RNA sequence: AAAGAGAGUUUGAUCCUGGCUCAGGACGAACGCUGGCGGCGUGCCUAAUACAUGCAAGUCGAACGAACGGAGGUCCAAAGUUAGUGGCGGACGGGUGAGUAACACGUGGGCAACCUGCCUGUAAGUUGGGGAUAACUCCGGGAAACCGGGGCUAAUACCGAAUGAUAGAGUGUGGCGCAUGCCACGCUCUUGAAAGAUGGUUUCGGCUAUCGCUUACAGAUGGGCCCGCGGUGCAUUAGCUAGUUGGUAGGGUAAUGGCCUACCAAGGCAACGAUGCAUAGCCGACCUGAGAGGGUGAUCGGCCACACUGGGACUGAGACACGGCCCAGACUCCUACGGGAGGCAGCAGUAGGGAAUCUUCCGCAAUGGACGAAAGUCUGACGGAGCAACGC
RNA sequence: CGGUAUCUAACCAGAAAGCCACGGCUAACUACGUGCCAGCAGCCGCGGUAAUACGUAGGUGGCAAGCGUUGUCCGGAUUUAU
RNA sequence: UAAGGAACUCGGCAAAAUGACCCCGUAACUUCGGGAGAAGGGGUGCUCUAUUAGGGUGCAAGCCCGAGAGAGCCGCAGUGA
């Protein structure tokens, strides 16, 4: 078979029904200079039922599209 | 138009469209008449409701209508009883 | 039946669009003009980029009044708005097309160009 | 999907690539996967073409034109089709 | 392996800093003087301004309507090689860069959430009925686009039936995954199909070849949707949004999804620049540069958007469709004044704007398209010729 | 396309050269005319009676069926400097 | 009171026009309170869902208060004076 796109980020909203936001943040090199910068985007994931609290890093995987903006399901929460 | 061609499509085309639209309505009258049927009481509702599947089936033989829609009406139609 | 100081909207392309009376031509004391009779008159309001200018004195016809004329085989013909077209010097207008019915009395006033351009002569 | 023959080259002057492509695209523009070329100025034909993915697209069903039709009669692939059909 | 040139100018003379100017390369270029030829290329950058004239998409008699020789009766003549309904194609090919700051494009993936005529292969079948309708012919309205009524007839035109689902439900067994779920197989009931045409043989019945039609399964092809990252100016543009944000049910589509509806909660995005204003099709690429970078999107190839302006749907596998349809708007034209017809950002060509850009040409011979069993028809695609020192 | 490319023979120096520049930057000077006028010009700036800078003639330099001028971009510009 | 609508007049004097309740929406300027009921708009009748959803009252019996929605019905006109 193939595989999903995984990302493991920390929750920052979870006040939604049965969903969460999720930050994700990696580095780049910049354009002309080469320096690190963080860069982080938010990305919404499904729970089976309001399990992930604030503040707890998550491990969510990709998805079909479940909402007008809802691309993720959360895969397990590593800790607190 | 100004083609010898389009003229003779524009043609086919109403009578298609009145072909096509007739049989549409009946379709739609029999499947209304089954749901009717099938939220009050209960009647005859599965009795109505076999030739309602016809009335898909046979349309998907026609062309005025694709197989998945046939079979997703049926289905959602189907658990009303 | 209009007299000084009446408006009524210009049914042509001119750039005017809504014109008030100043005076009723025909004798000393006339102080009335209904279908087929030409009056001077200003422009209160114009379309942007038209031909004609606010501010400016025309002389215009009546192709239309709410108070029609009555023909000689004792028929009747009433509209339901005042309408007005802006003529040149001779009978000609001085805009490109007419808009909505006009009277057949301007075919009897020799409005033959007015009277082509309308979509109905009633 | 028709094994097609595209021209290029110059004025009077001019070069084709065997190629696949389909029907409904221009004939030198969007194209599948080259796999002979093809000159007509020299008396004797030089035509060099892969012979094993031609067998894969006629298996596939890349019906061929005319002239190709006849280039791989001459190189073989057509009677060898023929052997592989029939075993 | 690659690897970078400076000069003049502030002072009575200096040395620094600093700006200005010049020496090079390249144009879809323009203007001036001048002008012999050949090969290969390029030519409305402005008004997505308005368009005379001609041609650019038709084809199938193997499904139903010709002159001649000429059976027959010194006279007319029967059978034998040529309109339309129906099928396929018109969604390809060709042209513009207006709009668009967004999954439009580039790059890399996902669809256990999808479709696909023609093409190829395989497994089954092409068994029986009906009612019509153009064409044609009469009666009228007719200025003309053309409208109605009466009668008559074919089909691969249309509509039921016999039988056939891996289509819907109910179930079972086994193996499995990326949560929703996927795969193989089995059981009972309910629905869904067809068309024949050109020949051969045989006995003539049959049998059979080719092209055809219906259902199912794979391949190939072309599309659909979702996602990570990447490519502009302004903060003298700081808040924006309410089907918006999520959920519970439902409707709709080939498919997931507030795509749409009812109900429930008040959410969601934003100084990592939300919202707004301005400009702009995107890329492979082109010019320059030692390189990093800077500027541009001419020709050609790929994707996208548009077709006088705005809205909508039908037919179809595929369109919300340049040379198809309906409505409104502006313009051009005909009228018997009741009403009708049109869209060169297709190939040539005309007017206008410009400092500035071409023949109202030949041919399907080659390559490729559409139709057909084939000959064959069409193809301003394309193959060629003409003009301009515009470039090498 | 098309009697087209190409080839074969006879005649002919005859039917075929122009533009810009010359004080320095930058290659290349003499005379005449004019006299802060006519004018040239990218900059330094030349022209008021002995002008290698204005117009012409002779000469010379560069390029060549082309040569000059203008408009836009990059370089020179380390003049946004990773 | 037809048509016109300040042409009357020293002067729109007089008359005419707006007017209730609910909802949307609202400018310059500002002493930041205002301007503001700015301006400009939309809805009101009766019947059935329906002794409503829900409230006040009472031990219960019962009695009062009555918003949204749907379907409809009738006039030129529904705060019908
Ligand atoms: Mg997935
Ligand atoms: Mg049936
Ligand atoms: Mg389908
Ligand atoms: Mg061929
Ligand atoms: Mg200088
Ligand atoms: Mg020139
Ligand atoms: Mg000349
Ligand atoms: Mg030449
Ligand atoms: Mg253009
Ligand atoms: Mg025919
Ligand atoms: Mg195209
Ligand atoms: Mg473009
Ligand atoms: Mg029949
Ligand atoms: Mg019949
Ligand atoms: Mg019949
Ligand atoms: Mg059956
Ligand atoms: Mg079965
Ligand atoms: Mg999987
Ligand atoms: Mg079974
Ligand atoms: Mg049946
Ligand atoms: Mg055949
Ligand atoms: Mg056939
Ligand atoms: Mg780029
Ligand atoms: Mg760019
Ligand atoms: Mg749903
Ligand atoms: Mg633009
Ligand atoms: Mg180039
Ligand atoms: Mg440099
Ligand atoms: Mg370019
Ligand atoms: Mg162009
Ligand atoms: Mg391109
Ligand atoms: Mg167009
Ligand atoms: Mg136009
Ligand atoms: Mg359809
Ligand atoms: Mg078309
Ligand atoms: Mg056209
Ligand atoms: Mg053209
Ligand atoms: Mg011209
Ligand atoms: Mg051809
Ligand atoms: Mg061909
Ligand atoms: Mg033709
Ligand atoms: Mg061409
Ligand atoms: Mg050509
Ligand atoms: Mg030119
Ligand atoms: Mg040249
Ligand atoms: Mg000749
Ligand atoms: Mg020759
Ligand atoms: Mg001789
Ligand atoms: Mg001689
Ligand atoms: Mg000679
Ligand atoms: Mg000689
Ligand atoms: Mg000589
Ligand atoms: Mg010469
Ligand atoms: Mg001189
Ligand atoms: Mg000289
Ligand atoms: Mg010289
Ligand atoms: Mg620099
Ligand atoms: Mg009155
Ligand atoms: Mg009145
Ligand atoms: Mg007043
Ligand atoms: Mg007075
Ligand atoms: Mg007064
Ligand atoms: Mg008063
Ligand atoms: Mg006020
Ligand atoms: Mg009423």
């Amino acid at each position: 078979r193939n595989q999903r796109k995984v990302y493991t980020g920390r929750v920052v909203s979870d006040k939604m029904d049965k969903t969460i936001t999720v930050v994700v943040e990696t580095y780049k090199k910049h354009g002309l200079y080469g320096k690190r910068v963080k860069y982080s985007k938010k990305f919404k994931a499904h729970d089976e039922n309001n399990i992930a609290k604030t503040g707890d890093v998550v491990r969510i995987s990709e998805t079909r599209p479940l909402s007008a903006t809802k691309h993720f399901r959360l895969l397990e929460v590593v800790e607190e | 138009p100004n083609i010898k061609s389009a003229i003779k499509r524009v043609k086919t085309a109403e009578t298609r469209n009145s072909r096509n639209a007739s049989q549409r309505s009946a379709m739609r009258t029999a499947i209304k008449k089954f749901d009717e049927a099938a939220a009050n009481n209960a009647d005859n509702a599965k009795d109505l409701y076999v030739e309602a599947s016809k009335k898909l089936d046979s349309a998907v033989s026609k062309g005025l209508i694709h197989k998945n829609n046939a079979a997703r009406n049926k289905s959602r139609l189907a658990a009303k009883l | 039946m209009i007299q000084q100081e009446s408006r009524m909207k210009v049914a042509d392309n001119s750039g005017a669009r809504e014109v008030l009376t100043i005076k009723v031509l025909g004798g000393s004391g006339r102080k009335t003009a209904n279908i087929g009779d030409v009056v001077v008159c200003t422009v209160k309001q114009a379309t942007p980029g038209g031909v004609v200018k606010k501010g400016e004195v025309v002389k215009a016809v009546i192709v239309r009044t709410k108070s029609g004329a009555r023909r000689q085989d004792g028929s009747y013909i009433k509209f339901d708005e005042n309408a007005c077209v802006i003529i040149r010097d001779d009978k000609s207008p001085r805009g490109t097309r007419i808009f909505g019915p006009v009277a057949r009395e301007l075919r009897e006033n020799n409005f033959m160009k007015i009277v082509s351009l309308a979509p109905e002569v009633l | 999907v028709k094994i097609r023959l595209k021209r290029m080259g110059s004025k009077k002057k001019p070069f084709y690539r065997i190629v696949v492509a389909d029907s409904r695209f221009p004939r030198d523009g969007r194209s599948i996967e080259t796999i002979g070329t093809y000159n007509p100025l020299l008396d004797p034909v030089e035509v060099k073409i892969d012979e094993e993915a031609t067998l894969k697209w006629m298996h596939n069903g890349a019906k061929p034109s005319d002239t190709v039709r006849n280039l791989l009669s001459r190189e073989g692939i057509m009677e060898k089709f023929h052997n592989q059909k029939l075993g």
